[PDB]
């Protein structure tokens, strides 16, 4: 199977507590963690997946482990109130990826951005060239309400990698009512 | 005062505090109860012997003179102690 | 001192009484607090 | 709370040999591990420890993580083999703690009620007894600010018990032992004196440098009171300090009087007996 | 000091040239004292200009015998720029080897009975080198060896380094005989038949190096090619020793290079190999990059044998330097490395050899006092035999108590000091102090007492000192006595050699 | 097959875990394992030492837990250096640290798996300070009864290892077993700092505090022990003045001296602490 370590990032920003995604984004992104942890389980047994809180202070409560049980426990009562912070959210998972015992696993990060961010374009392009030097491939899936047809995030994924690098894909929520399972139905079949 | 020379007199307290000589007892001994000084009072000449002190503030150009009081302690110990083992450095080997 | 202080624990030491000697060079001696043993030369002092 | 800690040479080496572990691969940052303490009483003792791989980004200088599975099952390993050993905190090689080291203790406060972090030093240079000890405590402030944690310094001492004494006491093979009464006290007069000179010198150099550069502020949460404590005692005579002078002279009387007494006794015995056995050996042989 | 010494000496040989009666013993004294490369070329060019043949034969052999190899390289360099073949014969010293060979085969006096009494002992420990090195001494240069014929099962007992020493004695007894030494060993040649004894084939080139020491020939490159061929590092052990010992004192260049890329093969037992080899080729050269690379390779290496080989290596490069080497001696002695301190002990010994100056005994004897390591302290008290050998009489007096010390290491190295210093003398005082040494309870101090007591009695018969036969019977006694230690009895048969 | 003189390069961390794992089990004998790397036959190194948990079966070949070895080596894989296991060790705090019947019963298993597997024993009891103590053991091959049992070559470390000859019951194991040499490799910087670490005892705690604590007491209640020392003056020297007269009666030395020598000279060395540290007051009090 493919060798890599996937680090899932839940969105704890205060804008993620609304029930627009049925029944609530808390359970919606919980099912999103359910489908990414079960797919990586069906993908390779050697994949270890932790969680990271992006907004406010960034702390990983569950050390990187192949078992998602403790991750599912932290999905409940997470108290996702705070202001979204982007620039640190990728690097905090990058440090968790440098603590891996085995060096044969590729560095992989999946994050959810459900809130408008104040991150400047200079900061995301500095992280883009930094990830170019660090080879890390990040697959982001945009939830929630944000700038219509997100650009700085799309340009972030574009300028993140190149040639090929097969790759970083960005999935933005369509402007219409839908279930969270329908939003994650596309990435699970094809990245 | 640079002092100590921590023994004062009744004339110093009674003139500064402009209080009668009978109330300087209550005066200085209440400060003993406050805790700012532990000193004792010599009532023969009516002198007041202070002990220790209560540190409150201080000031600029005091960190400099503090380096003077320090560096003097530095060259004191350095000189004398380097003289001590200067004598016995031979016999050690 | 330390060497004899190292020698003497792992074994101890005692005093025997010879009740007989052997043609094989051994000697009949008692461990007095306990039952007897029979041991051999002991090449400095001979049997005779 | 925690007053003083006893740091054995075993835990210090357990950090430094791990500084060889990740030091051969380098590069930056510091060696961080989990500290195994032993609490018999208010005085804290340390016996064993274990180190965990740790990395800290600078970007993001506030990002830190440890491996909890390593802390969990190895604690299950060391508690198994030794039931007296438990984790009292963590440690790092410093040399000076960055502001991010607080949250590490705040994470492991679930393991131990009070986690004491021990800064250590892998390369001995200055000024004295190595490492350091900081206990996690909330002192708030006299300024009534929202409660913040500034770790209080815990005095650290080096000690051992039995076998840990055996190993190092044979491993010295360096300087005379002690020797009691001659070189011992006077070399300590050099070290404690001179290292006390450059201590306060460089520390008073920081006193003026912090006022010159670095404000705010550092003046004066404690500057005004601490510096006045320096101005507590100048402290010279007159008067009673003059009485202590010749009283101290009266104190040296007895001891030096006894010195002359030992001189007479040592000279009497040795000289008489030696000349006896000398003149006798010469007159009998010659 | 040598400052004004040679300046006073240089004019005295000139006033002997101005004197009516020429005398070659004074120019012989300056040849071995002033020791400058151009002067020997000047005096001998005056001999060729004088058309001198008969009486120059003396001073010419004193030049070969008593002068350094580079001194011979200097005089042949300026001379060659009958007598032309004569100077080649006298500087190569081949006639001295052939007459020495004929002297050893005709006049040989040996006793096989003692060799048989040590043979049939057949003790499995430490005896491997014992008998072969002892009979290789007494029989040196005979080429007649019957040893493998008379002792067989003892040699069949040989294993590991035993076959190294076994074929190494082949070169000790064949010492000299430069011509046929290569082809006469074809049966004992360093095979390399690969049932691997490979310390065997390493010791074979070691034997070829013992004969080819000092002067030499194309056999040096014959061992060099075999160092670049066959296996490793087993060849380098005695092979590189053969390469370095044959180039000893010749200041060979390429050997320093090809031994650097050979030094980088990263093994342990070969550490002493390249160390002694590089130290012998650079002897007296007091070079710079050689010691710099030897002290630069001692860090990343994990072996202590490369430290000891390079210890004697950087010690052997400096010989007779006196105060010139003290700049490095200060760094070697001040360092906390005991092996490097022992390196400075052999370095200060070879530099102060022949001189009784007290500047050496300052630090040499200081580290012989306050140091906590007995081995380097032993090598510290052994240098008394190297530096003070010109005045052996005072050593038994100053080292008198120093043989009473509690540790046997100081008593051992001091016994070796008194043995090698007074060896050239018939002094009975050293034999008197060595009498309690063989009575000491420790084993190897008795062993060193046996070797040193054989060093004081060298060539000296019973009429010299009464203890000759007393010690001779004491040697066969302790080796034929199984109750004695094998260590202490190793120096017995060694003393017989 | 080929046998040569062996040397064990040890790390100070190994010896620390040795005596630490042995001290925590006193009197009961514990069981550890040796960790390191095999470079060659004539040299060997132990770069790490870890301890095995104590079980109910006691010290036995079954006491080694396989799932503990799998998880430890996994914890060593996430550790900087995951070196392979080499051999075993067990402490013997209660006696002279000799191999028992179970020690060889696990030795044929450790020699089965691992080629060498050197057995090491350590005890705190023998010396409190100035001896290596510990021990060394290696099982000789019983299949070598054909050939000779007496290697090695380069007897240097061998003949020096045998001494003292280590008693009788220990060298009673010299049949079927043999010891191995141990040297301390530097690593001088850590050895020097850890040297000063225990020197904090007799020197001072911080190299400042303890003799500034000698500036704390500083004659203080230290004249009370001078009063007991001057009571030792009166006591010992009132019977010291009876000695030289008796020497004139018995004519003369009974060998002797009573010693009854030195002593209070050291009290006068504390008087050197009196004069020095009190002379510091002129520096302390003035500026
Ligand atoms: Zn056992």
């Amino acid at each position: 199977m493919v060798l890599e370590s996937t680090m899932v990032c839940v969105d704890n920003s205060e804008y993620m507590r609304n029930g627009d995604f049925l029944p609530t984004r808390l359970q919606a992104q919980q099912d999103a963690v359910n489908i990414v942890c079960h797919s990586k389980t069906r993908s390779n047994p050697e994949n270890n997946v932790g969680l990271i809180t992006l907004a406010n202070d960034c702390e990983v409560l569950t050390t990187l482990t192949p078992d998602t049980g403790r991750i599912l426990s932290k999905l409940h009562t997470v108290q996702p109130k705070g202001k979204i912070t982007f620039c640190t959210g990728i690097r905090v998972a990058h440090l968790a990826l440098k603590h891996r015992q085995g060096k044969n696993h590729k560095m992989r990060i999946i994050a959810f951005v459900g809130s408008p961010v104040e991150d400047n374009e200079k900061d995301l392009v500095k992280l883009a060239k930094r990830l170019k030097k660090e080879k890390v491939n990040v697959d982001i899936i945009n939830f929630g309400e944000e700038e219509v047809n997100t650009e700085k995030l799309t340009a972030f994924v574009n300028t993140l990698n190149g040639k090929d690098g097969t790759g970083s894909h960005l999935v933005t929520v369509p402007p219409g009512p839908s279930l969270a399972d329908a939003l994650i139905s596309s990435p699970i079949l094809a990245g | 005062r640079p002092a100590n020379h921590r023994q004062l007199t009744f004339e110093e307290i009674a003139k500064s505090a402009k209080i009668t000589v009978n109330e300087v007892e209550l005066l200085v001994m209440k400060a003993l109860s406050v805790g700012l000084v532990k000193g004792s009072i010599d009532e023969v000449d009516k002198r007041v012997h202070m002990t220790w002190v209560q540190p409150r503030v201080l000031d600029l150009q005091q960190i400099k003179g503090m380096k003077d009081r320090l560096e003097f302690w530095c060259t004191d110990v350095k000189s004398m102690e380097m003289l001590v083992e200067h004598q016995a450095h031979d016999i050690l080997t | 001192l330390r060497e004899e202080l190292q020698l003497l624990q792992e074994q101890g030491s005692y005093v025997g009484e010879v009740v007989r000697a052997m043609d094989k060079k051994k000697v009949l001696v008692k461990v007095h607090p306990e039952g007897k043993f029979v041991v051999d030369v002991d090449k400095n002092i001979d049997i005779n | 709370a925690v007053q003083k800690v006893v740091v054995h040479p075993l835990v210090l080496l357990s950090v430094v040999d791990h500084f060889n572990r990740i030091g051969k691969v380098g590069n930056q940052k510091r060696v961080v591990g989990v500290l195994l303490g032993s609490w018999q009483k208010k005085v804290l003792d340390v016996s064993n420890s274990f180190a965990v791989p740790f990395d800290e980004d600078d970007k993001d200088d506030s990002v830190w993580f440890l491996d909890h599975d390593y802390l969990e099952n190895m604690y299950g390993m060391f508690k198994k083999v030794n039931a007296r050993e438990r984790i009292v905190g963590w440690y790092h090689t410093g040399p000076k703690l960055h502001k991010n080291d607080i949250a590490i203790n705040e994470l492991m406060k679930r393991y131990c009620p009070n986690s004491v972090l021990v800064i250590i030093d892998v390369k001995p240079k200055d000024l004295g007894l190595p490492t350091e000890a900081y206990i996690s405590v909330e002192e708030v402030h006299d300024d009534g600010t929202p409660t913040s944690k500034t770790f209080e310094h815990v005095t650290s001492e080096i000690g051992a018990e039995e076998a840990e004494e055996v190993g190092v006491e044979h491993l010295l093979r360096d300087i005379k032992d002690t020797t009691v009464g001659t070189l011992s006290q006077r070399i300590t007069n050099q070290v404690h004196g001179l290292k006390g000179l450059n201590s306060k010198l460089l520390d008073i150099r920081s006193y003026l440098e912090k006022v010159a550069t670095g404000k705010l502020p550092i003046n004066h949460q404690i500057i005004y009171q601490l510096q006045d404590v320096f101005n507590l005692l100048p402290d010279v005579s007159l008067q009673e300090f003059v009485k202590a002078f010749y009283l101290k002279t009266n104190d040296q009387m007895v001891v030096v009087y006894l010195a002359s007494l030992i001189r007479s006794v040592v000279a009497l015995h040795n000289l008489i007996n030696n000349k006896i056995a000398n003149r006798d050996a010469e007159k009998k042989e010659g | 000091n040598k400052q004004f010494r040679n300046k006073v000496l240089r004019v005295l040989v000139k006033i002997y040239m101005n004197l009516e009666k020429p005398d070659f013993i004074n120019v012989c004294q300056c040849l071995i004292f002033l020791d400058d490369p151009q002067a020997v070329s000047d005096i001998l060019e005056k001999l060729v200009k004088e058309d001198n043949l008969l009486m120059a034969y003396q001073i010419c052999f004193d030049l070969y015998e008593s002068a350094s190899q580079q001194f011979l390289s200097s005089v042949i360099q300026n001379l060659r720029t009958d007598q032309t073949l004569k100077m080649i014969k006298i500087l190569s010293g081949e006639m001295a080897i052939e007459l020495h060979l004929q002297f050893l085969i005709r006049n040989n006096n040996t006793d096989l009975m003692i060799l048989k009494n040590t043979k049939d002992a057949v003790r499995n420990s430490v005896c491997h080198t014992a008998t072969v090195i002892a009979n290789s001494f007494m029989h040196c240069g005979t080429t007649s060896d019957q040893f493998l014929r008379d002792n067989l099962e003892w040699l069949a007992r040989a294993t590991n380094w035993a076959k190294f020493t076994a074929t190494a004695s082949l070169g000790v007894i064949h010492k000299g005989h430069e011509k046929e030494a290569l082809q006469l060993m074809a049966t004992y040649l360093p095979k390399d038949t690969s049932p691997g004894s490979a310390y065997q084939e390493g010791g074979g080139l070691y034997a070829l190096g013992l004969i080819h020491a000092n002067h030499g020939g194309d056999i040096i490159d014959y061992l060099l090619n075999q160092l670049k061929n066959a296996s490793n590092d087993i060849v380098r052990h005695g092979g590189s020793l053969g390469l370095g010992l044959a180039a000893m004192g010749t200041a060979r260049q390429d050997v320093y290079d090809l031994l650097k890329t050979n030094l980088y093969q990263d093994d342990a037992v070969t550490g002493e190999a390249a160390g002694l080899a590089l130290g012998l080729v650079m002897l007296g050269s007091k070079n710079a990059q050689a010691i710099e690379d030897m002290v630069g390779y001692a860090q990343e290496t994990q072996h202590e044998k490369i430290l000891r080989g390079l210890a004697v290596g950087i010690a052997l490069v400096m010989y007779g330097r006196m105060e010139e080497a003290d700049a490095l001696i200060e760094s070697l002695c001040r360092d906390k490395d005991p092996i490097l301190r022992r390196s400075g002990m052999y370095t200060v010994a070879m530099a102060y050899c022949g001189s009784g100056n007290n500047k050496a005994i300052r630090r040499l004897l200081h580290v012989a006092v306050s140091d906590v390591n007995d081995d380097v302290r032993r090598a510290a008290v052994e240098s008394l035999g190297f530096i003070l050998f010109r005045t052996p009489e005072q050593c038994p007096s100053v080292v008198s108590l120093l043989s009473e010390s509690y540790n046997p290491h100081v008593r051992y190295g001091a016994a070796m000091a008194l043995g090698i210093c007074c060896a050239g003398t018939g002094n009975k005082e050293a034999i008197n102090l060595l009498e309690p040494m063989t009575n000491d309870p420790v084993n190897y101090v008795r062993q060193g007492a046996l070797i040193a007591s054989a060093l004081i009695m060298i060539q000296q018969t019973e009429i010299t000192c009464p203890k000759v036969n007393q010690f001779r019977q004491l040697y066969s006694k302790v080796i034929n006595d199984k109750h004695d230690d094998v260590m202490a009895k190793f120096g017995a048969i060694l003393a017989q050699g | 097959a080929v046998d040569t003189a062996e040397q064990v390069y040890i790390s100070s961390l190994a010896l620390l875990k040795m005596l630490k794992h042995g001290r925590a089990g006193v009197p009961m004998e514990v069981m550890g394992l040796m960790l390191g790397e095999f470079v060659d036959d004539y040299t060997v190194r132990v770069i790490d030492v870890f301890a095995m948990p104590q079980s109910g079966t006691g010290v036995s070949v079954e006491a080694v837990d396989p799932v503990f070895q799998a998880k430890m080596l996994d914890m060593l894989k996430q550790t900087g250096r995951p070196e392979m296991v080499v051999g075993w060790y067990h402490s013997h705090p209660g006696f002279g640290c000799w191999l028992s019947g179970v020690d060889i019963n696990t030795q044929q298993s450790f020699e089965a798996l691992s080629e060498r597997a050197v057995a090491v024993v350590v005890d705190p009891i023998q010396s409190v300070k100035g001896k290596v103590v510990i021990d060394a053991f290696r099982l000789i091959n019983a299949n070598m009864m054909v050939l000779g049992h007496e290697p090695r070559q380069t007897t240097s470390n061998l003949g020096h290892l045998n001494k003292p000859s280590i008693q009788a019951l220990i060298h009673g194991l010299n049949r079927h077993y043999y010891s191995i040499t141990i040297n301390y490799r530097k690593n001088e910087l850590e050895q020097k700092m850890l040297l000063n670490l225990h020197k904090k005892s007799w020197m001072e705690g911080l190299t400042l505090q303890d003799y500034s604590e000698h500036c704390k007491h500083n004659e203080s209640v230290v004249k009370e022990m001078l009063e007991l020392a001057k009571n030792y003056n009166k006591a010992v020297e009132e019977e010291d003045k009876m000695t030289p007269e008796q020497l004139a009666i018995k004519n003369v030395g009974k060998q002797d001296p009573k010693r009854h020598l030195e002593e209070h000279v050291d009290v006068l060395m504390t008087s050197n602490i009196v004069q020095c540290l009190a002379a510091m007051l002129d520096t302390v009090v003035f500026k």
